Formats: C-alpha cells, structure tokens, sequence
C-alpha cells in the first residue's frame, strides 16, 4: 500500500482558503493587479535610465541606438510582465 | 537488448530531436512511471511535448 | 537540417523548420 | 552532440537584465516589500471577514471559535506569506 500516500492529508478544523476556488480568484487577479502596475512603474525606470546613460557616455564609447536598446528593453518588460502572469497562475491555480 | 534501444531507434526514424531521453523499468507498472517521467520533464522546461 | 547548418541549429532556441518547395520540413539556411 | 544543446542560446545585441544579479535583487526585495504589504492588507479583510459571520450566524448554526477560527486563518496568512516569498525568491534565484 505505497500508493496510500498520494491521499495525505491532515486538515485542521477548517479546510484551508485555497481548496476555496474563489479565494485563489482573489489572490490571483490580486496580483495580476499588483503586476500591471509594476508593469508602468518597470516602463518609467526605463526611461530614466535610458537618457541616464546618455550623460554618461563618452564620445569614444559605441553610439546607443535608442531605438535598438529600447526596443529589446521593453519587449523584455512585456514578457517579463507576461512571464509574472502565468507564474502567479501557477501558485494559485497549478501548483498551490 | 536494452531498454532505451527502442527508445533511440524512434527518434532514429521519426523525430530526430536533441530531446531529453529518459528509459524507465518499473517492472508491471512501467508504463505509468513512464508517465511521470514524461509529466515531470515537461514540467520542468525540459520540453514541451 | 543540412549538415553544414547543424551547430548553428543546435545552440539558436528559436531556429525553426520551414515548409519548402516541395512539400517538405527543413530549417532554412 | 546532442549535449551542446544546453548551451542553446540567442542574446540580442545586450544581454538580459536577468544575468546581472544586481537587478534579480531590486526585483527580489520589490515583490518581498510587495509581499510584505499584502501580509497586512489581508489581515485587514480577516478581521473584517470575523465579525462579518458572527452578524450573519443564526443561533441553531455551530458557535465559532474565534480562537480557533482566527488562528488557522493567522496561521495561514503567515505560512502562504512564506511560501510566496520562496516563491519570488524562486523566480528570480533560481529558475529565471
């Protein structure tokens, strides 16, 4: 009887919030809030730092294609964002 | 007379992938372990199918 | 993929096979 | 060489942010003051949550132990507290 333990289980006298589908519904687009607004604060940071190089840079380092640099940034900060996604479905809905 | 032998001669003739490979024995209950390997793998970005 | 291409392949996550001229799959080179 | 592989890779014309371990801490201990102020956001709701069910409790229904009742509900918010730190700390340390 190994297969016995795949039922393991010791509830208290309340069963825990997340067997709660609702619960996860909060948590989840808790965070789902809590990451677009990450999303915009993560878009402004790129901003300064973007011409925060520009001062910095001497006329003998490589010219910064903005456009070059800024695109791949914020592509980043949309998988990134899209990546946070799926992983907070993940602990809320795959694996909590 | 090994068990991945099949295994390589599938993706020798099918699906000639730089996969992951991973053989089990569980004796009768091979073909679930086997299940779970694959399950495991696939979610661990291993692959994907 | 043809052999000349098979370490480029290998090591480019985002190299993919291409429908071809005949009908068949083939990563492009 | 099947085994080269895991050296599979495609950098642009700059490498991910998430290589520099600098940045992977900001992210870190962004979620972790994040993570902090849900802790208590949610406290909040339980408190809320507590008296919320003793207005709508007939008299033939159980009495709830508030004790009992509010420390599984604490006890929860601190372990899922935990386990969402390990779980930021696991996106960005160890399978980013």
């Amino acid at each position: 009887q190994g297969v016995l333990t795949t039922a393991r289980e010791k509830s208290g006298n309340f069963p825990s919030p997340l067997l709660d589908i609702k619960y996860r519904r909060r948590q989840l687009e808790l965070r789902r809030q809590q990451i677009k607004q990450w999303k915009e604060s993560e878009y402004l940071y790129l901003q300064e730092e973007v011409a925060a190089i520009k001062s910095q840079r001497s006329e003998e380092d490589g010219p910064f294609d903005e456009t070059a640099y800024l695109r791949e940034r914020t592509e980043h900060i949309e998988r990134e964002a899209r990546r946070q996604e799926a992983e907070a479905q993940t602990s809320f809905g795959n694996e909590f | 007379s090994f068990v991945n032998t099949m295994a390589a001669w599938v993706n020798m003739l099918l699906l000639s992938s730089t996969g992951p490979i991973k053989t089990p024995v569980g004796a009768c209950a091979t073909a679930v372990e086997s299940l779970d390997v694959g399950y495991d793998t696939i979610m661990q970005g291993k692959a994907r199918v | 993929y043809e052999d000349r291409i098979q370490s480029k392949v290998f090591l480019n996550p985002q190299s993919r096979v291409t429908q071809e001229s005949n009908g068949e799959l083939k990563f492009p080179a």
